[PDB]
Formats: structure tokens, C-alpha cells, sequence
């Protein structure tokens, strides 16, 4: 329905699928990266019924479906379910067809190469896209925030990346890829809500908990003080209404979950927290770099939207950092969806139109070509 | 409090920047 | 008795049609009620929490 | 009358047998599930007189017959009597020979398998039906009611199964079978009427009480309040005229019979009732199913005729059901006939013509085949 | 006809009773409901009105 | 009647209670977790008759009692009924007053906080216990088995918790709580015995089916081949004698029941089974932990007594596990009594005397103290 061959831009993560066209300032539509399948035997005849449901269809009919996410902490493994997600994203939402548009997809700098190769292969072989470009999420995160220099803190559902970039250059030895993410927070919250007498173990229950987290959770600037009062009084409790009419009242779990970002040991992770990884990624850089990176810690992705998160990390980084120098976190409202915006910025740059893999070079070389053409 | 969410960001950023300037202005010696 | 019945059936069916409409009014009313409660709850709570977290300005 | 080789449809319980041609909205013939036999010595000769009487014949000449039914608490125990009932129903009343028509028979999903095997065997071996299918009673009740989703509370004569279905799929782990039905309600009434001075123990007498129950009883929206008045005032007694011109008046007993549906302890059963099973079947369904089943609890079969039952049930379920959610009971006109109607709807679907066991597959495998071919 | 009339009259009464019971529970619903309806939005509305001013600092 | 002030050990579950004195090798008082109540109107007078019956009393007089279990899916839902079980177990059978015997109770690692604090409160305020401790069943299972490392599969009546321990330390991030247990296997059997013509719904019937399951059911090493013959021939059928002299003959239901452990979809559960959860408890632990947990897969609690289960599990985990690696199951004849044995070992351990909460600390802090003092 577009009147120009604008690139399509999409962030296909372990959580949400964000999509729109290059040149806009927001995805046109956002939905979960879900393909659902019936877990029951049908008994009525002439009921239609799909073998599998996609995106909002998967959630709408979820009462009898098991729901799977094709992307595992940033990498695509179930490419067949992702073909369905892309087809839905492009044709039933954006009303575009990749065949008529070049397409940009994105991944973290230390994401296994298999992800970039499979995304390239499917868009060229099943969607016949005229061109492809796998972008770096860190590049897109700083484009959207307006920086050439800073730390990308992309703390979303899949993985936290923690990468320093200076004057548009990577400083890769200082990347602290961390297995701590929004996805772990959903499962951790299911376990601490079990402690309160409300057990959650199934897909429907997981989707309920993801909704509780997204609507009730925060981290707070001072954890121990927030904990002491939440654990002592109903004044810091907040209720949540479940799809079936049940009501759950949540106290310190409201922040104890999110606090795992600063205390990863809560989920058994060997980590000092996201503020230390930010700190060390800067400390491993030269001193004429550090002055600019400490003043530009930049948030992207989910969990960055929690109350107290920018202040919590800035406080800890500042405490670890030397004096005189200023430490600051950049945390714009275009949060959680800013990498998509960065994709639009990259896709539309005049300096980027020579970076595309065309569907000529692709067939001559095969999908491994992405490893040499994109970055 | 949408008015606050943004005014909060405006004032925290503006005071932090003004304070950073106050501190540097003297600290530079 | 037939006329009384037709009248009684008219009343029973009138009332059944009317009660159906009233039952619908209740279903709608309760959905409206829930909207009032849910919006109220959401507003009162989004403010208690917005003000409890957004205290520093 | 029929001018096409349509499927025949026939619902068979411990109460009555409903039959007709697929594509209609009603059975064209309804007979009691009864075979009668004389219990007296004949003295006059040239009097005709049968060895056995079936359906309406059994009731019309019942003054000297013992009356027995072939189906107990959902299953066929006497296949020979079912053959007589179907022979009469199909050849004498509907004037159809099943040899030229596929036939659809019904049962709930937990019905012991012998029942499905007998239904299949009788129609293939004594009627030579070209094809068979056994359908789920809950499936047919939802078709008749205009639903794909809902819980079917089949409070018939034999057994109540209360089977939940979502998007046309079985939720079998949640079927809460209950040993309470219309036949037990009749027995309760016979005992309480004995307390009033009217003993009813022989066949003619048992038929009278069943008829009294069907015409005089109601559930009572408020049992205790209805009883406080009914037990205190004769103005609530209803007079029933007995076949010999004598009368019986029934007071609070008028509602204490159906009250067993809310008080199974009245007949010695370890259960709270039909509203308890309605609640437990939904309670065990997936948390993202519950909202659609609670808004669509479905009455099916008989005993639903009680002009007290419509409000009594919604009050009893609403009382147990979650807040926020709309709680509703569907009490359609297609009651007491919903399975037959659903049968017509299923039997006539184009999507159902591939579901038939043919009289080829049947003879190669035998009647156990129904267990693999129907559901 | 007598039985149908008694049943229809009984049902005329029950259905009309259900109608006046629901008209009443509906009124008693709606009336109490409008209270919520008129105060939940007015409280939340005036809270939001006040918020525009509460935030004028 | 004991000669030492030794703590009692009381493994109180959703099924049965194994109680005895610490320092011994076996429980002395074994009762079902049942409180029974009469559901009939008395006619004779001077018949004694209790308001409630407990343990063996509840089963011995069960012909007219409704039997309830105070514990469900790992927690106490009715603590008043547990006081009745405990009073009998302690004073009539073990013949001990808790006043001089601290008593160790058991729980699962992710069991709701409310249960651990309520157990603490009853023993301190109703029984005046001088001290309390609530133990982890996985800890007790490893002590009994002679290990500090392994996966404890505590597969009893309530919940399967799937919890890993390494070098005596919990690895909580890898606990896979599963909503599949022995109580569900009993319910499944009642439903498929209904398919065979033997419906079981009432208390007497529920107790019979549990007894049938315990005596007749098994898993073996190959479900499909076992089913192919069980479904084809009487040679794999086993008869069970019902209390009134009647019998039930059971075929493939004998294995289809416990197969739910490997196929949870049989009861409508969204799960891949107990071997997937065992595998994930091992796999989700660090790579240098995995080897020791693979070699120490520990069977504990109920259902571990299904024939073929220890080897069935080793096979099913091996099938998911990397090659070369040795997967081993620990399954001594002291199976299921291992939690009790560990309770004895821990309660009497000199290194654990300081772990008891005394009735000083209890009143100063309240029952929530168990959460901070036991582990």
C-alpha cells in the first residue's frame, strides 16, 4: 500500500516484533513473537481451526494453545515459525510485501553468526526480498538516542549487550554480553508469586505474569529501603486483576523481581549486575574515551522503562566511578521501541544505500554473504 | 501524572546539568 | 381460559421478552460498572503509584 | 416423510428416544425408551395381544404390562430392546429403512465404550445401515444452542456429565461426571409422596410419579424461603389428577424433588449437585478458557424444564464464579431436544460426510472400530 | 387450558416478577451504579482536573 | 513412651503421613492425611459416634464417612484438621507429647511461605513444642541416599518439585516445579476405568482406585509396544478385588495412568513430563555441575515404586542428555521412606542443633521466623 520502495524495518526479538517502514519515527505495529498451537483434541466438526496461530491470533485463541517464541535470547532457531511471523507482520499489518521492498533486520554485536545468516536466507528465499541488511542493535540504539559516543544498554527481553561505541567506532574488547534479561524476570516473578500462594507454571500463567510485570513492576533507587517498607506494610502493595477474575496482591515482589537486574544472584546468575557491566565496559576503554562514555550511558530496550532504573544505574556507576568527572544516563521516552527507530534512521541514510546485499550477490554467494557484506 | 513525568525529567536534567556546571565552574579553578 | 392464557402467555412472554431485555441491561450495566470500577481503580491506583514513585518532582 | 437419502438422527437415553431425518429442526418421532411385557394369564381367545409392546404401545396397554427400559445411567444394557425401539421408530413411525440411509447415534465422551460399540453393531448388523457415526452429546448440544464454546450440563434421565468444550475442542480432564439424573429425582418423589400417604411402587404407579414430576415440579429460586411458605400454606399445593379419577396434592414436595439437583444427599449421593459440577468442570479448565465458558454455561437435555431452574442455576454458579467476568447461563428453547437438533446439524454438514464409518470398514474390523473412527 | 393458564399465570407472575425484580435490581443496580458512574468519573475527572493544576508549580 | 527427648520426624503430605522418632531408621506411625466425617442421619442412640475420625479411624469407619485431605498439592489448606491428625499421630500412636520433642516437618523448596509459617505456628501455639524446624524434602532425600549432590525427584501425591542440590547447596534457579503428581494419576485412572464400565467417584470409590493404582500400575520401558499388546490381549490384564467381593479387570489402563508422567497431556497438563523436568533441573545448572547431577538422579517419595520407573527415567534422561556422559539413577528399596530417614538424620545431627527455632525466638518474631532460620 506504500507508494515508494522504502525499506521495511523490523526488530524480531524474543519478546516483541516491532515493524514499520523506513522513514517513519515509530513502528506502525508491535505484537509478540509468538506462534501458537492447539494442545487439545477437536470434537466439533466444521469449526475451521488452524494448525498454528500467529501473533495476536496466538494470544487471542491461547486458551487451548501452547505458545512458543522462535527467538531464543536474541537468536532465531525456529525459522519456520518466524516465516509465519514475518508474513503476518508484513502482509496483515503493514500491508507490504518484501518482494517489492529491501528489508532491514537487527541483532546484538556478539549475537552468534547463525542468526544473521538464517534471517538473510529466509528473507531472500521465501519472501524474495530484492535486498537485505542485518543491522547492529547497538548502532540503531545510538542512532535513535542521538549519539555517536556512548554505552548501549539494551536490557530487553533476550539479552543485555553492554557495548561502548566511540565516534561511531566499536570498542569490542569492552563488550560485556550478559545472560540477564526481561525474559528471566518473567520466570522469576512466577516463582516469587508462587511463594505468595499464587503458583504460575503454564503458558497462560506466564503471559499473565508478563502482564503483571509490565504493569506493576519497578526497581526503585534504594532497594533495601523499598524492601524494608514493602515487606512491612500494605501501603506499598498493588493489586492485579487476572483474566479469570482472580485478584493477586503483590508486595515486595513488585521490585524484588526487577532488582535481579542489579542483583542477578536472585536467579542464580554469576553477575555483579547491569551497573557494573556498564562501569567495566567504560573502565576497559582508554581514558580519553571514558570521559565521554561515562557521561553518555544510553538506555534502549525494555526494563529501562522501570521507575528508578536510570537513577539506580547512574547512582551505582557514579559510586564506582571517579570524582570530578560526570556520570549520566540518557533514558529517552522512545524507550523499548528505540532500536526500531534506529533501524528507520539507518535504512533511510543516503550513506547506507551502498550497504545492501542485493538478490544477485545473495544467490551467487549464498546466505553466508551477510557475514561479509553487513559489518 | 504525565505532567510530572515530563516536568520531572526536565527538572532533574536541568538541575543536574546546572549543578554539573556549578561544580565544574568552581572545580576548574 | 384461552383468552386468559393468551393474556397470561402474553404477560409471561411479554415479561420474558422484557426480562430478556433487562438481563441484557444487566449484562451491559455490569460491563459499564466494571468500566467504572476498573477505570476508577486504574485512575486512583495509577495516581497513588504515580505519585508514590514520582515524588522527586 | 423424506425425499432424499439423508442421514437419520437418533438420540437414545434412559428416558426417551428422539428420531428424525437430518436437516430438520426437530425429531419427527419421539418414543419412550420402553419395552412392555404382559404379567397376566389370558383367558379370552382371538384377542390379538402381543408378546411385547414398544414405545407408545408399551404405554398404551400398560395397565397389565411391566415396563422396562434398555438404558441405564448412560449405557445400553439391553441391545435387543434397543433394536425393537429403533425398528418401530424407523420403520413404523418414520417409515424409513436405515439400509438406504447413514445413521447418527449419540453419547457423552465418558460414556463406557461398550455403549458406542453396541450402537454401531446394532445399526450395522440388524438394520444393515450403510454407514455409522457416534457423536458426542456435548457437541450436539452446542450446535443446537448456536455455540462452539460452552459447558454442556446434560441433566437427563440417566446420568449428568457436564462436559466443557472450547473452540470446538474437548477439555476431557475437566469432565465431572455426576450420579444424579431425572430417574433418581422420580425415586425421591415416590418416597416423599409415600410420606404424604400415597404409595407408588408398581409400573403404573411409577409412571404416574414420573408424569407428576414432569408437570408439577419446579426447582425454587430460594429453597428455604419457598419451603417456609410451602410448608405453611396449602395455597402452594398443586393438584394432580391420577388416572383413576382420584387426586393427589403436592406441597413443598413439589420442589424438594428437583432440589436434589442442588442437594444430592436427598438420594444418598456424595455430591453438592449440578451447580457444583458446573463449577468444577469450569474450574479445571485453562485460566484463559474460563472467561468464555463462564459467560456460556449451557443447559441441555431435560430437567432444565423447571421454571425455577433458570434462575436457580445462574444464582448458584454466579455465587461461586469470579468477579469482573460476566457469568451467564444459556437456557435455549432447544432444550430436552438439543441433542437431536445438534445431531441434525452435524449429520447434515458437508464437513461431516468424511466422518462416517462405512459398512465395509465395519465388517472388516467389527464394532470396536467405532472407538478409533468417531472420537 | 387450566393447567396451561396456571403455568402461564404462574409464569406470568414469575416472568413479571423477574421483570419487576430485575427492573428493581437494575434500578438498584443502575442507581447505585450511577452513583459509581457519576462519582468515579467525577472523582477521577476532578482528580485529573486538579492534576493539571496540581502540577502547576 | 520414648526414653529420650528426641525430635519427632513427621513427613506430612497430601497423601500420607510418615511419623516417628529422630535417630531411628523408620517411621513408627503411618497414617493417611485424612479426616473423615459422617454423611448420614443416625437412627440408633447410644452408638458413640465421633464428629470426625482421623487417620486409620477415618478409613476404618469410611463406609458412611466423606473423606477429606487437609493437605493439597504440597500445602496445608485446613490446619484445624492437621491439628487433629497431629494430635492422634503424636499422642495415641507415637505416644509422645511434642512439649519435650521439637519435631521436624517437611516442605518443597518453592512451597508457599504461608504453609511453612502456619506449620510453625500450630506446633508452637497448639502443641507447645519447645522448638521447631521445617526441612526441605530434597535435603532429607540426599541424606538418606548418602549424597550431597543430585536431583531430587520427590514425585509424590501433591507436586513433583524436580529440585537440584550440589555439594549441599541449593541451585534454586534450576528448580522445575511441576503440576503433575500421584493424585492426578489416581483421577486419570478413575476416568479411564469409567471407559471400561466401572465408574469411580465417591469416597469409597476414590480410595479403591488409589489402591488399584498402587497395586496394579506400572510404566515399563516402552509405552507404545506395551500398549500394542495390552490393547490386543487378555495376557496383559490383571484383576483387582473390590471390597465387596466383586472384581475389576484392568488392561492398558494399568500403564496408561503412570504414563501421564511421560505424557502429562493425558490430564490436560501443559508439560513434556517428569524426564524433561529432571533434564532441565540438570541442564539449567552450570556446566561443571551438570556432570555430577547426571550421575546422581535421585528417586524420592511416592510413584517411585511404579515397576520400570527407575530405569524408564534413566533411559528418558539419557535420550535428552549429551552422549559419552553417564546418566545414573539412585533408587534404593528405601524408596519413598527416604524423606523420613533424612528427617531422622538431620533432626538428630549435632551440627544441626543450632538450626532449631526455639520457643523464645518464635514468640519474639512470630511464625514467619521459619523463613529466616531454617535455610
Amino acid at each position: 500500500d506504500e507508494d515508494e520502495t522504502t525499506a521495511l524495518v523490523c526488530d524480531n526479538g524474543s519478546g516483541l516484533v516491532k515493524a514499520g517502514f523506513a522513514g517513519d519515527d515509530a513502528p506502525r505495529a508491535v505484537f509478540p513473537s509468538i506462534v501458537g498451537r492447539p494442545r487439545h483434541q477437536g470434537v466439533m466438526v466444521g469449526m475451521g481451526q488452524k494448525d498454528s496461530y500467529v501473533g495476536d491470533e496466538a494470544q487471542s485463541k491461547r486458551g487451548i494453545l501452547t505458545l512458543k517464541y522462535p527467538i531464543e535470547h536474541g537468536i532465531i532457531t525456529n525459522w519456520d515459525d518466524m516465516e509465519k511471523i514475518w508474513h503476518h507482520t508484513f502482509y496483515n499489518e503493514l500491508r507490504v510485501a518484501p518482494e517489492e521492498h529491501p528489508t532491514l533486520l537487527t541483532e546484538a554485536p556478539l549475537n552468534p553468526k547463525a542468526n544473521r545468516e538464517k534471517m538473510t536466507q529466509i528473507m531472500f528465499e521465501t519472501f524474495n526480498v530484492p535486498a537485505m541488511y542485518v543491522a547492529i542493535q547497538a548502532v540503531l540504539s545510538l542512532y535513535a538516542s542521538g549519539r555517536t559516543t556512548g554505552i548501549v544498554l539494551d536490557s530487553g527481553d533476550g539479552v543485555t549487550h553492554n557495548v561502548p561505541i566511540y565516534e561511531g567506532y566499536a570498542l569490542p574488547h569492552a563488550i560485556m554480553r550478559l545472560d540477564l534479561a526481561g525474559r528471566d524476570l518473567t520466570d522469576y516473578l512466577m516463582k516469587i508469586l508462587t511463594e505468595r500462594g499464587y503458583s504460575f507454571v503454564t503458558t497462560a500463567e506466564r503471559e499473565i505474569v508478563r502482564d503483571i510485570k509490565e504493569k506493576l513492576c519497578y526497581v526503585a533507587l534504594d532497594f533495601e529501603n523499598e524492601m524494608a517498607t514493602a515487606a512491612s506494610s500494605s501501603s506499598l502493595e498493588k493489586s492485579y486483576e487476572l483474566p479469570d477474575g482472580q485478584v493477586i496482591t503483590i508486595g515486595n515482589e513488585r521490585f524484588r523481581c526487577p532488582e535481579t537486574l542489579f542483583q542477578p544472584s536472585f536467579i542464580g546468575m554469576e553477575s555483579a549486575g547491569i551497573h557494573e557491566t556498564t562501569y567495566n565496559s567504560i573502565m576497559k576503554c582508554d581514558i580519553d574515551i571514558r570521559k565521554d562514555l561515562y557521561a553518555n550511558n544510553v538506555m534502549s530496550g525494555g526494563t529501562t522503562m522501570y521507575p528508578g532504573i536510570a537513577d539506580r544505574m547512574q547512582k551505582e556507576i557514579t559510586a564506582l566511578a571517579p570524582s570530578t568527572m560526570k556520570i549520566k544516563i540518557i533514558a529517552p521516552p522512545e524507550r523499548k521501541y528505540s532500536v526500531w527507530i534506529g533501524g528507520s534512521i539507518l535504512a533511510s541514510l543516503s550513506t547506507f544505500q551502498q550497504m545492501w546485499i542485493t538478490k544477485q550477490e545473495y544467490d551467487e554467494a549464498g546466505p553466508s554473504i551477510v557475514h561479509r557484506k553487513c559489518f | 501524572m504525565d505532567a510530572i513525568k515530563k516536568k520531572m525529567q526536565m527538572l532533574k536534567l536541568d538541575k543536574e546539568n546546572a549543578l554539573d556546571r556549578a561544580e565544574q565552574a568552581e572545580a576548574d579553578k | 381460559l384461552s383468552d386468559k392464557l393468551k393474556e397470561a402467555e402474553t404477560r409471561a412472554e411479554f415479561a420474558e421478552r422484557s426480562v430478556t431485555k433487562l438481563e441484557k441491561s444487566i449484562d451491559d450495566l455490569e460491563d459499564e460498572l466494571y468500566a467504572q470500577k476498573l477505570k476508577y481503580k486504574a485512575i486512583s491506583e495509577e495516581l497513588d503509584h504515580a505519585l508514590n514513585d514520582m515524588t522527586s518532582i
